[PDB]
Formats: C-alpha cells, structure tokens, sequence
C-alpha cells in the first residue's frame, strides 16, 4: 500500500489486448511477427535513445584528439572555429557536456527497454492464464507435460524472454557502433587503422560458432535441469514413502546421474563461454597491438603523436566497452529462442471443444485422442433433486462419469443435454486452496454466517477447528501448516456442501473419514442439507450400506453401465448384482429398501 | 560481507581462490604498464625497445586474460559441483518432522531458482563485477600517479558516493 | 513493485553516472591546468584522460554488479540457511554383525509401556500400551480418526517420537538397529497412495533385483494382471507424475504390488482399503491372508468385517488399548467398543 496502482498503459488487460490484436493480422514465427508488432513501437524508441547514446560517447576520443594536439602546442575581437576548437579549457567542458547527455540517454534507453519488458511480462502471463483456463486435462494426464513444467514455465522462460527484452535494443546498437567506431578509426590513422582488422571483421564466423555450440550446450542444459527438477519433485513429494521403504539412495543416485549428466553439458557450457569471453577480451588489445606496431612498421610515419595514440587507444576501449557483453547477449538470445520454442509449444495443445438435469444419451467418452474409448455406449437418465449413487469395482469409469458431465473428456459420440451451469464438485484426490481454512470452505461466494456454522455442524469441522492454531485463520495447504488428509477430504467435501450451485457432483467423500464421521455426513449435510433444499446430490461412493438412501442406483463394469434406476427396480430386473450386495453387505437377512 | 560469501569462498577452496585474485590485478596493473608504455613510446621527442617489450606484455595480457578466464569458469563450475550434490545428501537425511513443518514449495525453490542461480547466474556477475572495479580501482591508480591534485577532490565524492549509497541502500533492500 | 524497483534502480545509477561524469570534468581540468603552467609532457595528460573515461565507463558497472552480487548472494544464503538442518541420526547403538543374515525369521512383536510424541512439545498421542505377538498371529486395529491408528503403524519404523518403551522384535532393541536395516525389511503400506513416474517395473522395483515372475505373481496377489496385461504396454509401460494415467483405486493398489514383491515377515498396513470397492476388497482379503500364511500381518481396518475374521483384534481408542481379545468374544460381550463400531456398520 501507498506505492498504489500502476496507470492504464501498463495495464494487464490493456496490454495482452495488444497482443490478442496482434494475433490477428493474418508456429513461433507468429509469436515473433506479433510480438515486433506489438512492442517493437516503443522497442525503437528505445533503440532510437540508444543510437542517440553513443555517437555522444564518440566525443572522448575526438576531445583526446583535440586537446592533445593543442598541448602540444573584427580582427581583434572575434575567435575562428579552427581557434575555437583547438583549446583544451571549452574542449574539456564539451567532454562535460557530452557526457552528461549520453549517459542521460543511456538510462533512458535501459528504462524503455525494462519497462517493455515488464509489459510483455505482463501480456504473457495473461496469454498463459487463457491458455490454461482453455487446457484439457488430457495434457497433464496422459503423457505430455506435467504441472511442475507449467509453472516452471512462467517462473523461467517468461524470465528469459524478459530478460532478453531488457537487452533486445542493445543487439541493434551493435551495427552501429562498430561501424562508426572504424569511420572514425579512418579519420585518425587512414589506412594504418585498417590493418587493426581483428575487430573490423571481428572473426565473427567465429562468434557465430560460439553461438551455436552455446545453443548444443544450452538445448541439453534446459532438458536436463527440466529433467532434474521433475525427478527431484517427485522425490520430495514422495519422500515419506522413500524413507519408509529405505530407496533414498536408490533415487539419490538416480538424481545424481541426471546431476552429472546435466553437469557435463555445464562443463561444455562454462568451456565455450570461456572461450568466447577470451576471444572477446583478447581481440582488442591484440587490435592495438597490429595497428600500433603496424603504424611504426610496414608503413611510412605519418604524424604518430600522443594525440592520435591515446585517441586511438580510447576508441579502441569504447569499440570494445559494449563488446564485453556480448557472451551474455548471446546466451540470453538463445534462452529467449529455447523459451519461445517452448511456448509456442504450449499454445497448441489440446483443449476443450421434466424430472432430469443431464441426459448423456449414447455417448462414448474417451481419455485419449488416438486410444478405444474407455467409457462405454452409455445412457443416463439422472434426475432432479434427489439422491443418486454410482457404485462399481477399482476401474469401471465412476469418476469418468462424473468427468463427461463436466465436458472434461473428448466426446467422440452421443449428446448430453444439460439443465452448463454452476456444478458443486468435491474431486477424488482433494484440493487445498492455500489460504485460511475459512477462505477455503467460503470459496469466493458471500459470506452466509448461518450456513457456515450449519456445514461446520453437518459435517463435523469444530473439534478439528478447535485444534488449530487460529482456528478459521490457519494457513493451510502447501505453503503453510499439513493436515491430516482426514481433514482434507473432509475440508473438501465441506465446500461442496455450500457454494448453493444445485448439482451437487460428490466424488468418493469417504476414503479417509472413519464409520462414525461417514455416518456423520451421511446423517446430517448428506440427506439433511442437501435434500433439505431441492439439491441434486450424485454421490458415487464405495461403501454399499448407503445404498438404502439412494433414488437412484447407477451400476457400473468395465466401462459400461449395467442399468440405471432405483433399487426396487435392480430387485426386479437384475437379481445378480442384487444377490452380490446381498452377500457383499452381509444383510442376507434384512433386504435392501 | 555475509557469511553466504564466506560458504562461497570455502566451498571453492583456497587453490582457485587463489589463482582467482593473483591472475586478474596482475592482469590489471600490467594494463596499466602497457598504457603507461604507450604514453612513454609516445615521448619520443631507444628504437624498438618500446616496440618488442610491448609486444611480449601484450602477449602476457592475452594469456593472462585466459588464465583469469578459466578461473571464474572453473570457480563457477566447481560450486556448481560441490554445493548441490551437498545439499542433496544432507536434505535427504531430514526427519519426517522437517518435511511436516516446512511449506514444500520452499524446498522445491531451493532446488530450482537458487541452484539456477548458483550455477550460471552468479559467475558472469562475478566476472563483470572483479573486472569492473579492478579497472575502476586501476584507473584510480592511474589518476593519482599523473596528477596529486586529485586527491583531495577525490574524497568529498567519495563521501557522496557512499552516502547516496547508503541512502539508496535501504530503500533498495 | 518491479517498476519502481527499475525506477529506483536507474534512478541510483543516473547519479552514479552524473559523479562519474563530475570526475571527468574535474580530472580534464586539473590534467591540463596541471600541464599548462607546468610541464607534464601530455602523454600521462591523455593516460588521465583515458582512464577518467574508464572511470565514467566503469563505475556504474561496478555499483550494478555488486548490488546484483548481494542479490545473487542470498541465493547461497536460501541454501547455507538450509544446509546445517537436523539428521535423523541414521546409525544405531548396536554393531550390525550382532543382528541376523535372516533378521526377520518370525515375528515376536513385543510392546511394553510404550508412548509416542512427535515433537518435545506436544501432547502425546499415545497412551501407556502393552502386547505380546505371536508369528502366525495375524492382528487386527481398530478404532476411531485420530485415535494412534497410523501413529501405531509408523512407530514401528522409529518414524515418530518413541520417547520411551519395549517395542523389541525378535530379542534384538528396534531403537539399538541401523535405520536401513530396520525400514528396508520391515515394509508398511500408507494410505494416501504415492507413485512415481516412469515404468512400472522401476515402480515396483527401483533396484530391478527382483525377477519379472515375481512381479506378475505380485500383479496375481493383487487382482492387477487382468487389468496391465490388457494394457497396451503389457509391463514397462508409462506411469506419469502422481500415477494420474491410473484411477485412485489402481493407485493404492499399485502401492499394494509393491508392498508385495518384497517378501516380508512384518507385513503392516495402514488403511489400504479405502478407496477400494468391497467386492475386489473381500476378494484381496481372501488372497493374501492365504498366499502369506507365515508371515505376520497387521493391518489398520477400515471396514470393520474385513477385520472380523483375524486372531486377536487391538482396539484403539484416544490412544490406549481398550480391547485386546477373540473378535468373538468381544462380539459376544456386546457392549465392546468393537461391537459397536461393527453394530454401526452393519
Ligand atoms: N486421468 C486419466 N487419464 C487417462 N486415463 C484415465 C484417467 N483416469 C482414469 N483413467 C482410466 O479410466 C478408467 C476409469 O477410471 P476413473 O477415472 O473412473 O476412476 P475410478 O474408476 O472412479 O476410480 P475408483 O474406482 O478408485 O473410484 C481407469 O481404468 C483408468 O485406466
Ligand atoms: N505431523 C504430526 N504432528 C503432530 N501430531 C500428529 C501429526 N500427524 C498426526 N498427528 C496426531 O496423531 C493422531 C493420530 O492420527 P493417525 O494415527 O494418523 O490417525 P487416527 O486419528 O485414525 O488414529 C492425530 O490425532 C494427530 O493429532
Ligand atoms: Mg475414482
Ligand atoms: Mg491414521
């Protein structure tokens, strides 16, 4: 507070607008093509600072020139510009006001460059939320990336691209300050200065072999070091497991392995930006040399003063004052190319195309684009306002029943008829908002006070809020204090209990609660809050003995339904698997109504 | 100085620490001696011998800017090699405590944006910094030797300068 | 924040840069007003020239690299606060040639006054425990959530604060063994499944030193066979990160494949059966207390008929022993805690 809100040109919103409209003007080369359409406005006006900057450093070395020849060194009233300009006292407080004006427009140029960076980091990071609130879970199941590389992504490659933003105009100015650097090379020492050709070519074949194997080590270094932080955090999310079982040296050298092999294609990366910064320092002063002792030999002596010596010398070390950076150039432009690539391999991927609420009527459901459909040809006919079960073995799709109602899954045939709307959904691994425990059961809807301390009472969260630090207040989650994962999915189902969205879609509340808090849910929540108001409530669940408060039994194998209906009509039709929850519950005496 | 500089320079060891010092202000004063050189070949009005020895001590300058450079390489790679593959092996011997008291985001951002930082971030920094103030503080040795007015202008700025220092200092931190 | 940040930061170096500048001005005029009414001889005069331009070049690198250094340093200082953390003293007190080839031979469990913490500070969440087991005695836990149901489990491992107690197997002190020898033999099973991405046989079997029979007997014992080898790998197949290519009942029954292929004598489990169905449960069940009749196992109970057919049954209630007896007697004086909680199933 009090730094306040940033203005409406450096908006997100504002910009990634920018960059939504640059992707209509019609691979990475689109990102490209947009992003010198959207940015590259401001991207010359901070190369124009930087050109303005450093002809205006090219006044040392012509001032060198000017007041050592002179130390070496209207009629009555008025002074020549030959007179005016060969005096050591105003050619100094020109050297003054020079300086002072280039090193002005020097950090200008660096702030329109950082700036324009923060705003691509900014529409980026806007472009990458849409792109994954659009994301299949496909993506991150079957195969292809992981979560870890997603939000690697934006903490990394979203820092290298900004990163060689903030030293993208700094690549423009090297044209023309080698350029102008040798015109006024040949305007001091003529044709002896062109045999100080170390520089003048630059051996930049050379350079741009550097380059390119600092891209065969920097494509194998983002690889390995992806590979080592998706090993390392799944060892540190299973090291409760690995210590149990005794495998931390099993998978600490198997993190070891993948150290050293990341640590080979360090070696050949510290070696080649080694030698590049060698080259890079050792070309200059090798460039005096040549045209020092080629001044005095191979050519006749035209005029070797300290004048033209030290003006050399000084234009030589403001020739190769930006060329100290060019390692660092290079590596960034190749991590912005490896950041890119892995963008806009982000980009394309896969994404998401009368009694009843859902009619998925005939409708093949399936995990994969290119495998058999793992839901089967099924019809389903769940109504309104009532209590609805889903019952099955390890296998049979009873979470992807309740994934194809929520349009998760690639619908290769059939339609599902809704009412989408609002859906209460409480998964089967839990998820943990990292906030205060209040903030996670409330979830962004108004705060109802008597609701809330009515689905505390459903389900029984006040002898496990009272062992807490702040109570409501804790910070839970990842960052922050652990919970039991009793609690988890309890603090789970608590919030799925309350977001008043009427399809309640209850995944499997009963892995990690005991017989007593089962029924506790079962008895109130469950049956007293949730067919208290007209809320439709489809709670698959293993544990069969609740199949008495059930309106509807859908049975599920193999991926196929058996049939759907209440269970007066699974007595009547199938008998079989009536029989079998006969036996599986143990009540061959009472029956199941 | 922090102790994190100290870990750095125990954890390169004294063999490059010193081989990291005694090749770039060698490497510094002989570019001094070779722009001194050059102001004193210039001084003309003793043929050559301000032309060979310039020659080999520009030489030496070059080798010596390579055995500066595959010292911070070296430097920078052997802490790449000893501090990970150290706290690999100490946080894998936690107790189950540690891991249920600690946010697991802190560990997994230990091991990526530190150890990314610790690895190439730090020792092209290194390199800009060494050579950066030891051409500052050599061309400060080069205008106290020419001119010995300049030393008493030389402390009120460097009284400003650590004092816009340190005013900035906190604000930036 | 990383506007003013930059804000701030240009704001430092353009008054480093305009001091700089001031040296250059200040340097010029004393380099010639030293050389004028003098005699300098111009070549040191543009040697201060020179490098009063190195200077003016120069400095603000130097602020920029040692304020970056400071930045970068705390890196070093994330990792040294890390790096002197509490071991978990993994060496014991006995020497590991007085401890067996074959250590787990039979399971003479023996508790005595046994109670748990997890810290120095905390309440301890067990309460003073004794019991004798037998190795063909196949026992049983019961009782309610955050009961010492899982505490009892991962105490056998030294993975809690035993501060006290008995808890020897075999004649040999559990405390008095080094952590390898002891968590490598001995194998629990948790409840919240954890897997690992990559293969199936490295998921069973990191160290590939157990042969492809007996994993696809442990597929067997499990009731997975049916379902890997209709998958289109049929073994070395991928699991992705989390085990998110499976269901959550294939994936704590991928914890039960390997828990199975490392052979045992202390079989303990935690919960297992939760997310499983009760059909492919009471079938497991019925495998594994046949397929390993020798070795003991101890299993936390989730459904409570899973647990009524073991030898003895533990019930746990607030931390202490309140029933260790038949499953028959304990149903026959039908006032038992143990009773009720199979009363209040079914
Ligand atoms: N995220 C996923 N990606 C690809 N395939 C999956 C995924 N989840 C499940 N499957 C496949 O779909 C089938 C049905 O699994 P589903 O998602 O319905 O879990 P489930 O059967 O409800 O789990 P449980 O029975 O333990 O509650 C499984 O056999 C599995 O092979
Ligand atoms: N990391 C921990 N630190 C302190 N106490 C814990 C921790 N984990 C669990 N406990 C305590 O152990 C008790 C028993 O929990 P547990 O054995 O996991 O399940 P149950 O409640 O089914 O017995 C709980 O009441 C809990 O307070
Ligand atoms: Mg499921
Ligand atoms: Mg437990």
């Amino acid at each position: 507070r009090a730094i306040g809100k940033l203005p409406i040109a450096m908006r997100a919103l504002t910009n990634y607008q920018r960059l939504c409209e640059a992707f209509d003007a019609q691979g990475a080369r689109a990102i490209w093509q947009a992003l010198s359409h959207a940015f590259g406005r401001r991207l010359v006006l901070s190369s124009t600072f930087r050109i303005l900057a450093d002809l205006l450093g090219f006044a040392g070395p012509l001032c060198i020139f000017g007041i050592v020849d002179h130390l070496g060194k209207l009629g009555v009233y008025f002074v020549s510009s030959q007179e005016f300009l060969a005096n050591a006292y105003v050619l100094a407080v020109l050297l003054f006001l020079a300086l002072l004006l280039q090193r002005t427009f020097l950090q200008a140029s660096y702030y329109v460059a950082i700036e324009t960076g923060i705003n691509l980091r900014g529409a980026i990071q806007t472009k990458i939320y849409n792109k994954i609130m659009h994301l299949s879970t496909s993506n991150l199941s079957m195969g292809e990336m992981t979560a870890g590389q997603i939000c690697n992504l934006v903490a990394i490659d979203t820092n290298q691209l900004m990163w060689f933003f903030f030293l993208c105009p700094n690549l423009w100015a090297m044209p023309v300050q080698i350029i102008v650097g040798v015109i006024l090379l040949y305007y001091i020492l003529g044709v002896s200065a062109l045999i100080g050709a170390a520089v003048i070519i630059l051996l930049a074949p050379v350079q741009y072999f550097v380059a390119t194997k600092l891209s065969q080590a920097q494509r194998s270094t983002l690889e390995y070091s992806n590979e080592r932080l998706k090993q390392t955090n799944e060892m540190l999310r299973g090291i409760k497991l690995l210590k149990l079982y005794a495998w931390e040296n099993i998978f600490r050298t198997r993190v070891e392995t993948t150290r050293r092999k990341e640590m080979t294609s360090l070696r050949a990366f510290a070696i080649y930006t080694s030698i590049s910064i060698f080259m890079n320092t050792a070309i200059p002063i090798a460039a005096v040399l040549i045209t020092f002792v080629g001044h005095v030999s191979f050519f006749k002596e035209a005029d070797f003063s300290p004048s033209v010596a030290f003006a050399s010398l000084s234009l030589f070390h403001i020739l190769v004052t930006p060329l100290f950076l060019l390692s660092s150039v290079v590596r960034s432009t190749v991590k912005a190319l490896v950041s890119v690539q892995k963008l806009s391999e982000f980009l394309s991927s896969a994404e998401i195309r009368d009694n009843c609420c859902v009619q998925i009527m005939g409708g093949y459901f399936t995990w994969t684009p290119d495998g058999i459909p793992t839901l089967s040809n099924i019809t389903i006919r769940i109504p309104r306002g009532q209590l609805t079960m889903i019952v099955g073995q390890v296998g049979c799709g009873k979470s992807s029943l309740l994934l194809a109602a929520l349009g998760e899954m690639q619908k290769v045939s059939g339609a599902v008829f809704w009412s989408r709307g609002p859906v209460a959904y409480a998964s089967q691994k839990p998820w943990l908002l990292n906030a205060t425990v209040e903030e996670n059961i409330i979830f962004e809807s108004p705060f109802n006070k008597q609701r809330y301390k009515m689905v505390i009472e459903a389900c029984s969260l006040q002898p496990d809020i009272d062992i807490l630090p702040h109570g409501d207040q804790t910070q839970i989650g990842e960052r922050g204090i652990n919970l039991s994962g009793g609690q988890r999915q309890r603090i789970s189902v608590a919030r799925a209990l309350y977001q008043h969205a009427n399809v309640v879609f209850l995944d499997d509340p009963f892995s990690a609660l005991d017989i007593h808090l089962s029924d506790h849910l079962m008895q109130a929540g469950i049956l007293e809050l949730l067919r208290d108001d007209k809320r439709t409530v489809v709670l698959v669940t293993h544990k069969l003995q609740y199949l008495p408060h059930a309106d509807w039994i859908i049975a599920m194998k193999d991926g196929t339904i058996q049939r759907e209906g209440t269970l007066k009509d699974f007595q009547r039709s199938e008998c079989q698997l009536f029989e079998h929850w006969k036996t599986l519950m143990n009540r061959q005496d009472q029956e199941l109504e | 100085p922090w102790r994190a500089c100290a870990k750095y320079l125990s954890s390169a060891g004294i063999l490059l620490l010193s081989l990291l010092v005694f090749s770039q202000l060698l490497k510094h004063m002989v570019l001094v001696a070779i722009d001194y050189w050059l102001a004193k070949w210039t001084d003309s009005a003793d043929q050559t011998v301000y032309a060979m020895v310039f020659t080999v001590l520009c030489s030496l300058g070059i080798v010596l800017c390579l055995v500066t450079s595959v010292t911070v390489e070296w430097t920078g790679l052997k802490v790449a090699k000893r501090l990970h593959r150290s706290l690999l092996n100490r946080i894998i011997l936690a107790p189950m405590r540690f891991f249920e008291t600690t946010p697991l985001g802190s560990i997994l951002n230990r091991f990526s944006s530190d150890c990314n930082t610790i690895d190439q971030h730090i020792p092209s920094t290194l390199e800009c910094l060494s050579r950066s103030t030891l051409l500052c503080v050599s061309a400060l040795a080069v205008i106290s030797y020419v001119t010995p007015v300049f030393l008493v202008a030389l402390l009120p700025l460097a009284i400003v300068c650590y004092f816009i220092q340190k005013y900035f200092r906190v604000a930036s931190r | 924040a990383s506007l003013f940040l930059t804000a701030a930061n240009r704001w430092l170096e353009v008054r480093m840069e305009y001091i700089g500048a001031c040296v250059v001005l200040i340097a010029a005029v004393t380099s010639i007003s030293n050389s004028l009414h003098r005699e300098l001889s111009a070549g040191l005069v543009g040697l201060g020239l020179t490098y009063a331009l190195m200077v003016s070049n120069y400095l603000n690198w130097m602020v920029r690299n040692l304020a970056d250094m400071e930045l970068q340093l705390g890196a070093v200082k994330r990792i040294h606060g890390l790096l002197k953390t509490e071991a978990e003293s993994y060496e014991g007190l006995l020497a590991p040639s007085l401890i067996p080839k074959n250590w787990p031979d039979q399971g003479k469990i023996q508790i005595q006054n046994l109670s748990v913490r997890y810290d120095s500070s905390l309440k301890p969440v067990l309460k003073h425990v004794n019991a004798l087991i037998a190795p063909g005695q196949k026992i049983g836990i019961c009782g309610r959530t955050g009961s010492g149901k899982s505490s009892f489990s991962l105490a056998f491992f030294r993975m809690v604060d035993t501060f006290e107690g008995h808890i020897i197997i075999d004649g040999i002190d559990i405390a008095k063994l080094p952590l390898h020898t002891l968590r490598s033999r001995l194998s629990i099973i948790l409840q919240d499944p954890v897997l690992f991405s990559g293969t199936i046989r490295f998921n069973l079997d990191p160290e590939r030193k157990c042969s492809d029979s007996t994993l696809w007997e442990a597929l067997e014992i499990a009731q997975l066979k049916l379902v890997v080898k209709a998958l289109p790998g049929g073994l070395d197949a991928i699991i992705t990160e989390g085990g998110e290519n499976f269901s959550q009942g294939q994936r704590q029954l991928f914890c039960l494949a390997r828990a199975f292929v490392r052979k045992t004598s202390i079989f303990i489990m935690d919960e297992a059966t939760a997310s499983i169905d009760m059909a492919t449960e009471n079938i497991l069940q019925k495998v594994v207390m046949t397929a390993f009749a020798d070795r003991t196992v101890v299993t936390i109970a989730h459904r409570v008929h899973t647990i009524l057919s073991a030898d003895l049954v533990i019930v746990l209630k607030r931390g202490a022993i309140l029933e260790f007896d038949k499953p028959e007697k304990l149903l026959s004086r039908k006032d038992s805690v143990f009773a009720s909680f199979v009363r209040a199933d079914k």
